[PDB]
């Protein structure tokens, strides 16, 4: 009666929310879907508890009535004299990323390319870049933009899910979970880093994390950062250190959400939990951390030093801000 | 309805 019940997207999360359900003694259990919209539904029916999700999933959950309670904070040089769990959330920065060889590729001749999205819906991946693009286009004609591209969750037959690629067996084609090989912040980095499309959108985190040594994972052992560039909104081009000068946007964190008549209850387990698998927790290298998953941001981001409380006790539509939420809005109304 | 809005 005092467990909690996670929902796991896919197979990958399921396995790893297995391993955390041993560890915990059950107190935290786990639910399965195939997809983020459908973990939301379980919630709902109360069949599920809560599951950590995208600024974008924020939204459509928020509207049903689910309620942020906790977020990821990653690590931060300016607030530093406070601790993690009640420090201030900075957000990240959404960026437009391009291989340096493709010269001449600037944000206004995105046209007709081709393009790599986390997967639809979410907002460094789909809500920030189509929403810009719709805007600066006076069209709702964003699935005849781009030529062709990879944007998880959108029709396995449309050019949204052409450059998709599927599982191991080339099944799950353009499934908005990690089965497919494209999905997420480190799958759309993926189709740019193998020349399968000319442009990634992901968040400015992601390319550290995959260059330069970071991930020794086959496809990403050799990328160095100088081999890539950040598109600017004003037309130009520039070096992946420079993010906090050429972004497309900054995001609110991911979060956690619950019902709100659980979100007390799943909020002081998730304290304890933390505890024991989190970065500096009582059981992490040793049996399990909570963090990890080996670059790929499963049920967590990697990079999270621990979850926040919140402060303001905000309902979604303050969590996520007003730029945004009128941002996300207005793209809406096209689909 | 799941699509609440
Ligand atoms: C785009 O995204 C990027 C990735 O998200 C981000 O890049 C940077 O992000 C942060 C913030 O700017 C950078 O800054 C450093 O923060 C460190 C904490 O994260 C801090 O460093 C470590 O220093 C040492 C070793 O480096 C260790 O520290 C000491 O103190 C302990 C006691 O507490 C003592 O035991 C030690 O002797 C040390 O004296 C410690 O850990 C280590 O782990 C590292 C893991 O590989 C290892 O390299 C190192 O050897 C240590 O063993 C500390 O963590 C520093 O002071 C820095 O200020 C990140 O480094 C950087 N990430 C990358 C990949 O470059 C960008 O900011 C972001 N850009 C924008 C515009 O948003
Ligand atoms: C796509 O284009 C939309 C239309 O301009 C953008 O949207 C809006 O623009 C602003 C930015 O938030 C909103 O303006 C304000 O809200 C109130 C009253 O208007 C002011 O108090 C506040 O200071 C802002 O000036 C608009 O409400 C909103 N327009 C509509 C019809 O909702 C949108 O930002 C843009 N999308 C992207 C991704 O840039
Ligand atoms: C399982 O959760 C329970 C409940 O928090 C943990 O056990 C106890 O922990 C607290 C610390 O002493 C006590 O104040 C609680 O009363 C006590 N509750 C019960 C039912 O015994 C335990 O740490 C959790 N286990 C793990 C590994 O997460
Ligand atoms: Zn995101
Ligand atoms: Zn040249
Ligand atoms: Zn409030």
């Amino acid at each position: 009666y005092t467990r909690v019940v996670w929902c796991a997207v896919g197979p990958e999360e399921q396995k790893k929310c297995q391993q955390w359900s041993q560890q915990s003694g059950q107190n935290v259990t786990c639910a399965t879907a195939s997809t983020t919209d459908d973990c939301i539904v379980l919630v709902l029916k109360g069949e599920a508890d809560a599951l950590n999700l995208d600024g974008g999933y924020i939204y459509t959950a928020g509207k049903c009535g689910l309620v942020p309670v906790l977020a990821e904070n990653r690590k931060s040089s300016k607030h530093s004299s406070l601790d993690c769990v009640l420090r201030p959330t900075e957000g990240y920065l959404a960026v437009a990323v391009v291989k340096k060889a493709n010269e001449g590729l600037t944000w206004n001749s995105l046209k007709d390319k081709k393009s790599c999205h986390t997967a639809v819906d979410r907002t460094a991946g789909w809500n920030i870049p189509m929403g810009l693009i719709v805007n600066q286009t006076g069209s709702c004609a964003f699935d005849e933009f781009f030529s062709q591209s990879c944007a998880p969750g959108a029709d396995p037959k449309s050019r949204l899910c052409a450059l998709c690629a599927g599982d191991d067996q080339g099944l799950d084609k353009c499934v908005p979970n990690s089965k497919e090989k494209y999905y997420g912040y480190t799958g759309a980095f993926r189709c740019l880093a193998e020349d399968v499309g000319d442009v990634a959108f992901v968040k400015n985190d992601t390319v550290w994390e995959n260059t330069n040594g970071e991930s020794t994972a086959d496809w990403a052992k050799n990328l160095k950062r100088e081999d890539f560039r950040l598109l600017c909104l004003d037309g130009t081009r520039k070096p992946v250190t420079e993010a906090q000068s050429c972004h497309l946007a900054v995001a609110p964190n991911h979060a956690v959400v619950s019902r709100s008549d659980r979100a007390a209850h799943v909020e002081q387990v998730l304290l304890h939990q933390q505890a024991l698998f989190g970065k500096n927790g009582k059981n992490c290298p040793d049996k399990f951390c909570l963090f990890k998953s080996e670059t790929k941001n499963l049920l967590f981001n990697d990079n999270t030093e621990c979850l926040a409380k919140l402060g303001g006790r905000p309902t979604y539509e303050e969590y996520l801000g007003t730029e945004y939420v009128t941002a996300i809005a207005n793209l809406k109304k096209c689909s | 309805l799941e699509a609440c809005a």
